[PDB]
């Protein structure tokens, strides 16, 4: 059983989960969805947590 | 905050101002539309539990600009392990009666998962601390929200870099040191409960709570922050619970 998340957060932008074998699943906080790259998180809502709208709209 | 700068309006959108009878109590951090994280010691002296208000989208205390949103606090949840007048387990989870409306000026800070916070966020050196606390030790509090960038230290490094003072609390596993020992920059007692926010790959996260220290921006001492990663599961379980009558709730910790 490989340990993947211990290393650079498994490549995940946000959250990382280890699964049996060399399997890794990245996850996101609520208000975000995972991109098809399986690592990046994109907002699903207008005001996702931890993003500053006046700076995001710049 | 000592030695920081005004947080440009809308750049600290998760900052909360707590009020009791309309008077400045403490800071807090919005983590979603109904929940606020603050410090347990902010409630050590409260008698009027029904007059506690969280203000979101606040910036300048002298003027109402219409971005402010007030919410009555329905519940103040404190860990059973916290002892009033002491330092350990300094965290409070506040339930608002009604959700805040997110806007360009009101946005929650991400509460992270534990492992992510311990393994990744814990090693991001600099983080922002903010509030309307003292601009100077034994000085006036700020009318405009202030913000300060502070570096985090390993507790071993904190202890050996801090002045030898008798009858001083230990830095426990539920705490971390951040700041400077040269007395130039710190968060103050009026900033208590406010966020210590960490940026990681384009997103801000809640890693600490303004908790305690030995005088604001005092030479030989760092600011002490509640290590929020130790409370993730405790906070998540409580956010899934039904509220109980009576504002104050003591909840078992762990
Ligand atoms: C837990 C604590 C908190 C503070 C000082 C000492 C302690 C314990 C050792 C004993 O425990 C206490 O002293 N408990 C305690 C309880 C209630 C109040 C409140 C007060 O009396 O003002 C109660 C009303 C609402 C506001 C807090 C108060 C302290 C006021 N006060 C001194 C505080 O908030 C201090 N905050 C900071 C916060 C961050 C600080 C920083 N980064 N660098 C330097 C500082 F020096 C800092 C002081
Ligand atoms: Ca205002």
């Amino acid at each position: 059983d490989q340990l993947i998340c211990v290393n650079e957060n498994g490549g995940c932008e946000q959250y990382c989960s280890d699964h049996t074998g060399t399997k890794r699943s990245c996850r996101c906080h609520e208000g975000y969805s995972l991109l098809a790259d399986g690592v990046s998180c994109t907002p699903t809502v207008e005001y996702p947590c931890g993003k500053i709208p006046i700076l995001e709209k710049r | 905050i000592v030695g920081g700068k005004v947080c440009p309006k809308g750049e600290c959108p998760w900052q909360v101002l707590l009020l009791v009878n309309g008077a400045q109590l403490c800071g807090g951090t919005l983590i979603n539309t109904i929940w606020v994280v603050s410090a347990a010691h902010c409630f050590d002296k409260i008698k009027n539990w029904r007059n506690l208000i969280a203000v979101l989208g606040e910036h300048d205390l002298s003027e109402h600009d219409g971005d402010e949103q007030s919410r009555r606090v329905a519940q103040v949840i404190i860990p059973s392990t916290y002892v009033p007048g002491t330092t350990n387990h300094d965290i409070a989870l506040l339930r608002l009666h009604q959700p805040v409306v997110l806007t360009d000026h009101v946005v929650p800070l991400c509460l992270p998962e534990r492992t992510f916070s311990e393994r990744t966020l814990a090693f991001v050196r600099f983080s922002l601390v903010s509030g309307w606390g003292q601009l100077l030790d034994r000085g006036a509090t700020a009318l405009e929200l202030m913000v300060l960038n502070v570096p985090r230290l390993m507790t071993q490094d904190c202890l050996q870099q801090s002045r030898k003072v008798g009858d001083s609390p230990n830095i426990t596993e539920y705490m971390f040191c951040a700041g400077y020992s040269d007395g130039s920059k710190d968060s103050c007692k009026g900033d208590s409960g406010g966020p210590h926010a960490t940026h990681y790959r384009g997103t801000w996260y809640l890693t600490g709570i303004v908790s305690w220290g030995q005088g604001c921006a005092t030479v030989g001492h760092f600011g002490v922050y509640t290590r929020v990663s130790q409370y993730i599961e405790w906070l998540q379980k409580l956010m899934r619970s039904e509220p109980r009558p009576g504002v104050l709730l003591r909840a078992p910790f762990p």
